[PDB]
RNA sequence: AAAAUAUU
RNA sequence: UAAAUAUU
């Protein structure tokens, strides 16, 4: 009375789901791995026409992951018709293995006809250089469209792919942070990169703007050795500030919260110097400024730095959080036409595109280093 | 009861005997087809020599020794153990 | 008391196509359909071309088995039977319709 | 046909041939409890009593016919008598077993809890109960599955 | 007299053996569809003071049904066998007893898959034979010389859970 | 590859504790039994001289269940100290099974020197009667074993999560329906132990004294019968008394009625719907009116069901419980009151009484009928 | 100025080999008693670009150091073997590096149990031979004969999960 | 004497003292001459990291930049990649300790094919040079055995 | 080499079963009896308990352990069946094999 | 190298030889312990008499037949294979 | 706490 | 909306 491995359902038990999406960036003992997907012709709007689960262990062989099982059923219920183009949709507990992903890789190259999305509750393995690879020789490179599951996905989740009865979807505690934590890693090892239009229209050191209304983050990270500074290619990325929502935050937070947040999760040793450069299109506000200085203090060792291209002054209270922030050791200038450049180069998909400046570049990097100057010592 | 083969100069009879009958039984049952004096008709097992009165009992074997899948081997003269053939 | 000669012969004589002859009760060989339509009441006589001496062994054995315990519901006991005779077993068998 | 299945075949595991069974409940209370609630019971007829075959796992358990249910029609008649003998009881039980009808008898004395027991053939549930079913059954229970499906 | 009864054949059993029996039962109704379209009555979906469950196999238009019971007085000293097991063979109103191997033989006769009848020439030609029976207790009397020729030749499957075996269940092994 | 059974764990993951423990009173895939235990001597309150948790399969081999398992550590642990008198208490997710519960009973006859408290988050097989019978033997009998069983309430699964899980830095949450199947649980143990009052409490609460003072609860006592050839035959089984339970924090936040907590149990007693029921009930104070107008509307869904109260005092509030009198006795309910033949039944079948005779109070039979002339009013008007 | 360089050996290994042997290391670790006082650093707990962890094996003054690597180009073609192990035997200044074989030897040598002095004279007097050896790794060279009778009479514990092994952690599987 | 003599008499470290075939495995897939130019940069930088691997076996030598290793260990005798000597071959000298004796693996690599050949020697400067307890420790580890030692 | 002088190339081994084997001086080194035992104007052992396919099969031993003294790659197994096991067990513990 | 074996007269020597050494070597090598010329002698295998010149490879042998663990057999004549002894 | 097959 | 080894 010991049933072989079950590894295929149709909905899963409530406890169960709770269980296993749970989506923790760091969660033990999720030894298994689920995959709930959709399967529909091009025209969007329709009733899917295939819809299940596949589960498996993680260190079974290759053959029995729920992907290359999916794909072994796919191959053969494709030569059904092969007139259709097909989009397939992806709801998986654990992310794919570097072997996995290298298979899936191959398998979509050798069909032109088959669309991918995944949705991933956490990301498995995501500090192995391999594994990066992988993915990024996976997704990227151009279909393949890896993203991280949020309220609304977790919710289609519970009530297409769950037997629970007459329940409505309850959100765990840290729903929110883990999300975002999650959201800025995968963005850190796909290396998104700013459109040229966003970052053209966030990042305008002119005074007088319409519709500012979102505050945007572009950090790096450089170690110490030998007397000298080494870019971590591995700590670089971008982050904008999420607007308060019902399910998400009721407050949004600040991309600069987000960065504090996040900024934990590298492990950077104690007994090592790092600086942490930041690049913003508003200045940070008091609360961030305050954050900002107790967290440093907190740090021996990393030294944070910030460049801006506006000053959000507002109540007057931004200039005292500045003078808290300057007593803690974080280092505030203004980004000049170098410092445009970088950004431009560096966090943006330019297409190889120079930076064209806009009218009154200099004279407004001046007029904001002048404003800024004085408030430190003076 | 019990069955029993009796083998002897590529021939062969199946019958089936009681518990408490003596050799005298087996060689009255096999004159029936042997058309011969059952007096002289010598029985043998596992290459020894039984005497013309021999009963089960005293000869030891039981129902256990002779079963349906599984009959007791004895030979049989007159006044060679063929073995079986192969695949 | 039936003689093989005479017509209630009582035990049939079995030629096995190897050489060796058997003798078993006609009822025994009438559990088996092929020679319950030969046994033609005038013969008491069956010679087989193609079944082995052990073949034909066993078989006999069965029809005393099946004797045996065709009434027989109850703790029953077990048929020896190996791989490297099943086949030709299960042939003579469907020679036979055992 | 049913006549000559009860005859002439090996039955069921519980032989026609007469066998000694024994009352079980109560297994640990001492002797007197035991045969004291016996006779209760046996006179009341609102408990089960369930008499064994000492060498068998087969017993047969008799209940009130009100705990079925809804009352079965009874052609025949079933009954625990305490009269006929004084020391000793005696049981009547038809029942149909594979397909023939039997009348299971038996008795058991008072002082021991445990007795006789027997089973005979029945012509007369026979010829009244219905042909469609026990036609039936007759076909079902002759069929083998090997070699059936095309 | 005047006191009525209904009188059934129970064979004693175990309390480990009817719940095993229970699971797999249930396993095999819905975890797997081979026992599908069996139905499996609750304790409590019955008057019976004493029945403990009712599981009902559909045989073409009859049926076969194998109730439990609980509370009975005939447990032994050490409650080896304190419950018990009954099989019958409803067909409208009419009803039999029915023994536990009569019972899965049966049962095999309809649901379980067996070698077909082309499994005699499929293995004359030396090919794989495909269905083959799984279910042993389905013929646990003297079968036929080719059934045991063909079963000794190619090995029947080993199914887990075991399928549903009436005589699994009503097995005397107390008595051995 | 994969490693051994491990059953001698030291502490259980929050999840585990969430999971294996949540106390509904019918949970399937439960297949796992959890056994914390704790161990001391007779003296004051001191820390436990040892605590674990063994873990076993409800399907395993008897001797492998955690139960046995203990009480097999334990005949060698005791041997250090043979003059030393043993506190166990147990924390289990399942009620020990029937052939646990007989062995169980066995070695606690065996050892004089030992007292065993169960609680129990589920009862396992709780409309088995082998089990109900082997739980009355190790229970319900004041001889031998006297090993006590109970429900876990807040209070335990508190102190489990306190001591065996690895809660770290964090409080116990308790899941939605704890109170309720509490109540539900412990109703149902009291049922199977066949719990009774003692004669104080009987003497005290159910005097129909028309002036009374300080008495805050409500018991209500019940039995069922069924309805058979035009016979009405009592389901022993169905039989069992209750009191309110009074506002908690912890708890119910405002405290549920007697008459609520019955018919919230009346359901897991899976009647029959195509026959007939009768349920008697014998309460000490009148029926309020939000319990009333529960009681006719359950009377109105259930059809099977037919409803009788006996009350020994009237509780009438603003003149509404008047009302909820009369809009039970519509729905269908016969009310009355409770005179000296109900009141020494009472006595005979729900209390401790020990074999004695009952003692009628002064006025007892004025007090009834004054009694039954305002509920004849009160139905009339 | 020339460059400088550490020399270090390395055997190419599968990830799965990896994974696994973090998996009974832990498990022997934390799950069990044996693996006690072995040390294990996280991939965030040294400087190294390529190392992935570090397994101490502390032998009285002298520590033995197993360390795997990552991001080794070195993979093969079907990235058969990406990356890496290494075994170090450290004590105060002196390093050195140590083969599989050996290493299991000289870890065996502390550790796991292994037939006692006495276990020979239960061969020969009929008794219960105790401790028996549990880790069959740290025997791998040509031992005395007696040992390897004792053996023969006797089989070795198998433990579920094995022991932690560098043979089996180092060994060849792509062409042997 | 009796580190020379094990090197001279024992199945060494499984890589024997005997000329071996070698080659260079980073950037398998890419194309020769890709994987031409970075092997060439990597041994010019001395930034990277280089491995050569015998054909039929899995052990190799890495050559990973002493600054990962954090503290620079002391080297009584230099390790050194020359691209001088020859226009079209790569020499190395790294040594090393293997099983308790100092060696000195050499070996040369055709750039063209970045694959070679490579041989180990015993290395007398630094058997002295080290430390002594240590040795001998190891020396004792590696005769020791459990059978048969614990009471 | 020579048979004659006492220094053979091998040496006489006489089994309990009344059989000569003869095996080289340089293998028997290998086992401390043997090795004390052979005193150099000897050369001849008697062994008093030693069955002839004992013998062969502890002289088998001591030939695998000569010719895999030193090698340590892909060592072959050594066969032994447990009908044998005990009595080669002991013939090892008397000769120190 | 490969270790060979001689199995005549309750005698047996064991020695490593070259797989190309020819059957004149061996009867040198087996010289050194029978004191007896080596022409005469002659070996066994498979109970079929050796001429005197033959190969190892003529013979068929391979170093596999002949291991350490397990050495080639042969027998001696000069101018019965006798079995192993019994537990 | 979880760097994750530490098989709760 | 679990009557429970239907081991998700
Ligand atoms: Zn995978
Ligand atoms: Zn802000
Ligand atoms: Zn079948
Ligand atoms: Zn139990
Ligand atoms: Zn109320
Ligand atoms: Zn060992």
């Amino acid at each position: 009375m010991k049933p072989h491995f079950r590894n295929t359902v149709e909905r899963m038990y409530r406890d169960t789901f709770s269980y296993n999406f749970y989506n923790r960036p760091i969660l033990s003992r999720r030894n298994t791995v689920w995959l709930c997907y959709e399967v529909k012709t091009k025209g969007p709007s329709r009733p899917p026409l295939d819809a299940k689960i596949f589960r498996g262990q993680v260190y079974s062989e290759l053959k029995y992951h729920p992907e290359m099982r999916f794909f072994h059923w796919f191959s053969k219920w494709r030569k059904l018709h092969r007139d259709q183009e097909y989009e397939v949709t992806w709801y998986i507990s654990w992310s794919p293995c570097t072997k996995c992903t290298r298979d899936m890789a191959t398998f979509l190259a050798e069909d032109p006809k088959v669309t991918l999305t995944i949705f991933v509750a956490r990301l498995y393995y995501f500090w192995d250089p391999d594994y990066q690879e992988a993915l990024r020789s996976l997704c990227q490179k151009r279909r393949a469209t890896m993203k991280i599951m949020n309220y609304d996905e977790f919710q289609h989740c519970w009530s297409k792919f769950v037997y629970s009865q007459r329940e409505l979807f309850e959100p765990w505690n840290n729903l929110p942070k883990y999300y975002i934590l999650l959201h800025i890693m995968l963005g850190e090892i796909l290396r998104h990169s700013m459109d040229p239009p966003t970052f053209t229209f966030n990042f305008n050191n002119e005074p007088w703007v319409r519709g500012r209304h979102e505050t945007y983050l572009c950090y790096e990270v450089e170690r110490m050795h030998n007397d000298t500074w080494v870019l971590l290619n591995q700590r670089r990325g971008f982050l904008c500030n999420q607007a308060p929502h019902k399910h998400g935050f009721l407050e949004g937070r600040h991309a600069e919260l987000c960065f504090l947040d996040v900024i934990p999760f590298w492990k950077l040793d104690l007994d090592q110097d790092y600086r942490v450069t930041c690049f913003t299109s508003w200045s940070p506000c008091f609360s961030c400024a305050q954050e900002m200085a107790k967290f440093i203090s907190k740090n021996k060792h990393v030294s944070l730095c910030i460049f801006t291209a506006r000053i959000y002054d507002d109540q007057g209270r931004c200039q005292e959080g500045l003078r808290t922030l300057a007593e803690a050791g974080a280092k505030i200038s203004i980004m000049t036409y170098s410092e445009f450049k970088h950004c431009w180069d560096t966090f943006v998909d330019h297409q190889g595109c120079p930076f064209q400046p806009w009218d009154g570049l200099d004279e407004h990097s001046q007029d904001l280093s002048g404003r800024l100057r004085a408030i430190l010592q003076n | 009861d019990v069955f029993l083969m009796i083998r002897r100069h590529k021939t062969t009879i199946f019958t089936d005997a009681k518990e408490s009958s003596t050799v005298f039984e087996l060689k009255r049952i096999v004159e029936g087809i042997l058309k011969r004096p059952p007096d002289e008709q010598r029985l043998y097992k596992d290459d020894q020599l039984l005497d013309d009165g021999k009963t089960l009992g005293e000869c030891g074997f039981t129902s256990q020794t002779a079963r349906p899948q599984a009959p007791a081997t004895v030979g049989l003269a007159f006044r060679c153990i063929e073995p079986f053939s192969s695949p | 008391y039936g003689g093989c000669e005479g017509p209630d012969a009582m035990y049939v004589k079995l030629i096995s196509s190897d050489g060796h002859e058997f003798i078993v009760k006609r009822e025994h060989a009438l559990t088996s359909g092929t020679i319950k339509a030969m046994l033609e009441n005038e013969t008491n006589e069956v010679n087989f071309r193609e079944i082995p001496s052990h073949v034909l062994s066993k078989v006999c054995m069965y029809f005393t088995y099946k004797v045996r315990y065709t009434n027989s519901s109850t703790e029953i006991p077990e048929f020896p039977i190996a791989p490297e005779i099943a086949l030709e077993l299960l042939m003579a068998a469907n020679f036979l319709d055992c | 046909d049913q006549r000559s299945k009860f005859e002439n075949e090996e039955f069921f595991r519980k032989l026609s041939r007469e066998c000694e069974i024994k009352y079980t409940g109560f297994r640990d209370r001492p002797h007197e409890e035991r045969q004291a609630r016996f006779q209760n019971a046996c006179r009341d007829g609102r408990s089960e009593i369930a008499f064994v075959a000492t060498g068998t796992n087969l017993s047969l358990q008799f209940f009130p016919a009100s705990w079925q249910g809804e009352q079965r029609q009874t052609p025949s008649r079933e009954y625990v008598d305490l009269e006929r003998e004084a020391g000793k009881v005696y049981l009547k039980a038809p029942m149909i077993l594979n397909g023939v009808c039997v009348i299971w008898k038996g008795w058991i004395d008072l002082q021991r809890l445990d007795g006789m027991g027997c089973l005979e053939f029945d012509e007369e549930r026979a010829q009244q109960e219905d042909a469609l079913a026990q036609q039936a059954f007759e076909e079902a229970r002759r069929r083998t599955r090997e070699f059936e499906d095309r | 007299m005047e006191n009525r009864w209904q009188v059934m054949i129970v064979w004693q059993v175990d309390r480990m053996r009817i719940r095993t029996w229970k699971s797999l039962v249930k396993h095999h109704m819905y975890v797997s569809g081979k026992a599908r379209g069996w139905f499996y009555r609750h304790h409590y979906e019955s008057p019976h003071p004493r029945i403990s469950s009712e599981v009902h196999i559909p045989l073409g238009d009859a049926r076969l049904v194998i109730t439990t019971y609980w509370g009975l007085h005939t447990g032994e000293r050490d409650w080896h066998l304190g419950q018990g097991v009954s099989i019958e063979w409803r067909k409208k109103r009419y009803s039999t007893q029915v023994d536990p191997e009569l019972a899965d033989q049966l049962i095999h006769l309809y649901y379980f898959d067996c070698f077909s009848d082309s499994a005699i020439r499929k293995a004359l030609l030396g090919h794989i034979v495909s269905p083959r029976c799984e279910y042993q207790a389905g013929h646990n009397k003297v079968g036929s010389l080719q059934y045991l020729a063909l079963a000794a030749l190619i090995t029947p499957k080993k199914i887990k859970p075991p399928l549903p075996s009436v005589t699994k269940l009503t097995e005397d092994r107390w008595n051995k």
